[PDB]
């Protein structure tokens, strides 16, 4: 919640290259993604993609939860890479109660709204 | 001073602007003990004293106001000029206006203008300009001219200042997408050209994107005020046989100071004198700054 | 010689100024007592002013602060604390104090010499000056007060901030003029001035209405209130066969006002279509320069005045013909009045005498007046209707879109500017006016980068510019021979408040200079057909 | 939006993104000379101002570059303890 994305990456790094007791879990990846997604100063999108890649690499140990799918959709949408956003949505939907998470009481730009508005401008109405 | 060895006022070494030369001894020559601010005028009634330390002359800064907008060298000099990358106009055209007398015709797309040639830099002002001024009110012409006719680098500053970055990206991507039609299918000479444009386009999109999220304003590249190094760092001690003690920093500084003063007066003294008198010395001011910077 | 009979306690006692509580006597030297604190001077007695905005207590407080010797109020006022004379008198009656503020001899001279009141909804000042010119040609010097300037008597008019000055100050000025330099002191006020009490506290010899309609409906709170007040003021001081009821018979308020009052007063109608009025144009000579009509009436004069408007100026000339014929039956005396009416005054000005495109400077701010003036211009405009105007800052926000719509509905090409910025941000109210036709300043600006400028769906055209001078000069230059250019932004006003500072750069001399230099512009080869001037190379 | 046409990205990064993203990333290895390598780095201060000082400084001022001081040469300029040896804190 600080505003500086890096302070969190430093804590993540202590964990990822450490002993087993301290290894990252699904909750952890999710906290770091938030920092990068809800940051106000620089591009921070390549970074999210790289982090996702690490999670995929540790597939056997870690699998996604709902917030994962939620957070991911906000980032890709806000940055206008809509094609990946839709791939992720397929998952949040399978979960129940999902829409509620994506709209976080409308607190941060109404991510749920942003998705719909974009899908339309892009003429992706089958998806709409 | 000329054989007085005291800093002059409003001078490159002035105590009041840059801090005192000897601790506690003010312009007048009395001494109040620094280390005590209990009953010490920070600035004396007679003079600005700043009684505390001579160290300030090392760190204190001063600024010079310039009548004419000028342009920094680095952005213009590089072959992928940063200003040019933002402008999307021929490099020669933006430069010609800058160093030679040529006049733009449609400086601002921000506000509507009655005259409508919508031209670029044009050498000829032979177009009726006097009758236009006579027909127009005093300064009615000025409002119109500012909107339309453009000169020096005030034009660059203004064109850069009202520009739509989000729009710039849109045009560029479309043009970039359209280019590459029949790409990689022609004479050696042609493909090379197709590519060079192809890149200028990426480079330009990138610069703009950064500007959107970086808090740095694009207009700051042309400069209104000019900074001055603290007086000690340019010791310019009397060349008492050293013969190089006076800094070239100081030598270069004086020139810019001078041409600028000539212009400020020229405008004030002679509204009647034509733009030819002002045009002559505008270029002079720009060149001094250029040498000082790079 | 500012006034007389106001520097003695016996003069105020004879004026029935009974305050029921006084200290000493009015020994302080005062030329003329003024009810308003601003109109009164230091060391001068100031009576209580009756008004909705300023009551008696507030008037007494302002007079004591300004240094008036005496202050009248319902309660005890400490006027002697900050005055030049310790003697003061507090009058518990605000209306009686305001009436006694004017000296007896001061009110007697203006009431005895002459008086002509003209309170009309539309075209009152056009007939007031015509009646004044007719009275001057008759051989009696007189002055007619207007909303722009307060002129009790004489040709010159003193500067006044409000449309209607103080009644006591107006009476003092009328007495000073009638003492030397003026033979008659006619006090003329509009409907609002008559309802406030400016012209009501004066014996009016002739009280006619140029146009009777719903006036001061939002202020008074009831229709026909100004007409009833004018009728009551006329009935207060009325003489047999001396008061004139010349008014348009089509207006019901005019008949309602004529029904009240003394029936022995002469009544007449100035309607053209009505057969009972016996007045009719009976001529076809309407033009932007001069519109002469051959009036054929038993009481009215034969020749009529040249009016710039089709019906409004004709109605004003018909209303003034009655006042001109009342003094002299011969129609030769109305020649000076007809010449003064054709002089193209500030309001609804005619075209310039120079051979060029017609230029009409009008005063149109309210939507209804702007609409009726636009309709009259359309009826007069042979080929095109070119208009340029703007809105004032911090004004009625809903007035801008309806004004823009009413302007674009009947005009082929219109220019929108900033008539009065007054600290309001420019290009903001302009966008408000542009939103009326559904356009946004973004749509126009992005079209301005091109050279197309698509027109309106109805076929008309719309232009805009920030600065007023260049746009007005272009509108004066962008006009056809038979077409006339109308400037409804400002009329007699000569003040442009751009932000905190105000500039007096709005006048007809600029239009004359533009019409003179358009010849050189055309000789140079510049194209002024549309807003995007085609500049050669 | 994610990647511009001619850019230098690191191998481990690119590889990770490729698994994740269906968007086509097209890349090929470039061998970089010892000199070029330095010019492309995380620190404008030192790592990159060893040769073309004016050029680097300008590009950076425009982009508002922020340098986290994580190397040796950079901390030397600032006159602060270098993060190596006794300085590395553990």
């Amino acid at each position: 919640t600080c505003g500086i994305p890096e302070i969190a990456f430093a804590t993540f790094e202590n964990m990822e290259y450490g002993e087993d007791h301290m290894k990252p879990d699904t909750e952890t990846y999710n906290w770091v993604i938030q920092a990068y997604t809800r940051a106000e100063s620089y591009d921070r999108v390549q970074d999210v993609a790289e982090l996702l890649g690490m999670m995929v690499e540790d597939h056997k140990r870690v699998q996604p939860n709902v917030r994962t799918y939620a957070l991911l959709v906000e980032c890709f949408t806000k940055y206008c890479v809509v094609r990946e956003a839709i791939r992720h949505f397929r998952g949040l939907k399978n979960f129940e109660g999902g829409t509620q998470v994506l709209y976080n009481d409308g607190k941060y730009g109404d991510p749920l709204s942003l998705y719909l508005r974009a899908l339309c401008r892009e003429g992706r109405i089958v998806e709409l | 001073h000329y054989k007085t060895n005291k800093p002059e006022k409003d001078g490159l070494f002035c105590e009041r602007i840059f801090g005192p030369i000897k601790s506690g001894i003010c312009a007048c020559g009395n001494y109040r003990v620094i280390g005590d601010e209990k009953e010490d005028p920070k600035f004396c009634e007679q003079c600005g004293v700043e009684f505390v330390d001579s160290r300030i002359r090392r760190y204190q800064m001063g600024y010079i106001k310039l009548a004419c907008p000028v342009t920094h060298v680095w952005y213009l000099k590089r072959l992928p000029s940063y200003i040019a990358n933002l402008l999307d106009k021929p490099l020669k055209e933006l430069e010609g206006l800058v160093y030679c007398d040529f006049s733009f015709a449609r400086p601002i797309t921000k506000k509507p203008t009655f005259l409508r040639l919508r031209g670029l830099f044009e050498y000829e002002i032979q177009s009726w300009k006097y009758s236009i001024p006579l027909f127009f009110t005093t300064q009615g012409f000025d409002t119109f001219r500012n909107r339309e006719i453009s000169t020096g680098a005030g034009a660059i500053r203004e064109q850069l200042a009202d520009l739509d970055l989000r729009i710039i990206i849109e045009n560029s991507l479309v043009e970039w997408e359209e280019l590459g039609e029949e790409g990689h299918t022609g004479n050696e000479w042609e493909d090379r050209k197709v590519g060079r444009r192809k890149d200028f386009l990426v480079r330009r999109v990138e610069l703009a994107k950064h500007f959107i999220r970086t808090n740095i304003e694009p207009e700051w590249m042309v400069l209104c005020l000019l900074p001055v190094l603290p007086p000690e760092l340019r010791p310019i001690i009397q060349i008492d046989g050293g013969k190089l003690m006076s800094s070239d920093i100081n030598e270069l500084y004086r020139r810019v100071i001078y041409r600028n003063n000539t212009l400020t007066d020229l405008l004030t003294t002679s509204r009647s004198t034509p733009g030819e008198l002002v045009m002559c010395q505008e270029k002079l001011v720009q060149e001094a700054v250029d040498t000082l910077l790079d | 010689e500012p006034k007389f009979r106001m520097s003695l306690a016996e003069l105020l006692d004879e004026s029935r100024v009974v305050p029921l509580s006084v200290y000493g006597d009015l020994e302080v030297g005062i030329s003329g007592v003024q009810h308003d604190s601003r109109l009164v001077e230091s060391g001068d007695l100031f009576v209580c002013c009756v008004g909705r905005k300023t009551d008696g207590h507030l008037y007494l407080s302002e007079a004591d602060k300004r240094g008036a010797v005496a202050v009248v109020a319902s309660k005890e006022i400490d006027i002697e604390e900050t005055l030049g004379c310790k003697a003061l008198v507090i009058v518990e009656d605000t209306n009686a104090v305001l009436a006694v503020l004017a000296a007896s001899f001061y009110r007697h001279p203006s009431k005895s010499m002459t008086l002509i009141g003209i309170t009309g909804t539309n075209g009152k000042t056009t007939t007031s000056y015509l009646i004044k010119a007719m009275y001057e040609a008759m051989g009696l010097r007189t002055g007619m007060l207007s909303t722009v300037g307060y002129y009790i008597y004489g040709d010159n008019k003193l500067e006044s901030p409000h449309t209607t000055p103080d009644a006591v100050l107006v009476q003092k000025l009328m007495a000073k003029m009638v003492h030397n330099g003026t033979e008659a002191l006619v006090m003329e006020a509009s409907s609002h001035g008559l309802a406030l009490g400016r012209c009501d506290k004066v014996d009016f010899d002739i009280a006619v209405f140029t146009n009777l309609t719903r006036d001061h409906l939002d202020f008074h709170g009831t229709e026909e209130e100004y007409r009833d007040a004018k009728a009551k003021l006329f009935a207060r001081m009325v003489d047999p066969a001396r008061h004139r009821k010349i008014v348009n018979i089509d207006d019901p308020n005019a008949a309602f006002f004529l029904a009240q009052g003394n029936p022995d007063v002469p009544i007449v109608t100035f309607a053209m279509e009505n057969k009972s009025a016996d007045v009719h144009p009976l001529k076809f000579q309407l033009s932007l320069f001069e519109t002469q009509v051959l009036v054929n009436t038993p009481q009215g004069i034969l020749e009529i005045s040249s009016g710039l408007l089709g019906r409004h100026n004709i109605y004003n000339i018909l209303a003034a013909v009655a006042v001109g014929i009342a003094v002299g039956a011969p129609l030769e005396d109305i020649v000076k009045g007809i010449e003064e009416v054709d002089a193209v005054p500030g309001r609804c000005e005619l075209i310039d005498e120079e051979q060029a495109f017609g230029v009409i400077v009008d005063y149109a701010h309210t939507p209804d007046a702007l609409s009726r003036l636009l309709d009259y211009v359309r009826e007069l405009g042979p080929r095109r209707v070119i208009t340029v105007f703007g809105c004032a800052g911090e004004s009625d926000r809903g007035k801008r879109p309806i004004m823009a719509k009413i302007a674009t509905d009947k005009s082929d090409v219109t220019i929108l500017t900033s008539d009065n910025p007054k600290t309001e941000d420019p290009l903001d109210i302009l966008d408000d006016m542009l939103a009326g036709v559904g356009w946004s300043m973004q749509d126009y600006l992005k079209h301005g980068e091109n050279d197309y400028y698509p027109p309106l769906p109805n076929g008309h055209r719309l232009f805009l510019h920030d600065i007023r001078r260049v746009a007005v000069r272009c509108a004066v230059a962008m006009g056809e021979e038979g077409d006339i250019v109308v400037v409804a932004g400002k009329g007699h006003e000569t003040y442009q408040i751009e932000g905190d500072k105000k500039e007096f750069f709005d006048d007809r001399e600029e239009c004359r200079e533009a019409l003179q230099y358009v010849d050189e512009l055309h000789q140079a080869g510049i194209d002024t057909s549309e807003f995007p001037w085609r500049l050669p190379e | 939006n994610v990647f511009s046409p001619g850019e230098l990205i690191g191998l481990l990064r690119a590889e990770r993104m490729g698994r994740a993203l269906e968007e086509a990333i097209c890349y090929r290895v470039v061998l970089l000379g010892i000199t070029r390598a330095s010019l492309n780095t995380q620190s404008f201060i030192s790592e990159a101002s060893f040769q073309e000082t004016a050029r680097v400084l300008a590009k950076a001022a425009l982009r508002g570059r922020i340098d986290w001081l994580k190397g040796l040469k950079e901390n030397v300029v600032l006159g602060g303890v270098i993060p190596v040896g006794t300085g590395f804190k553990g």
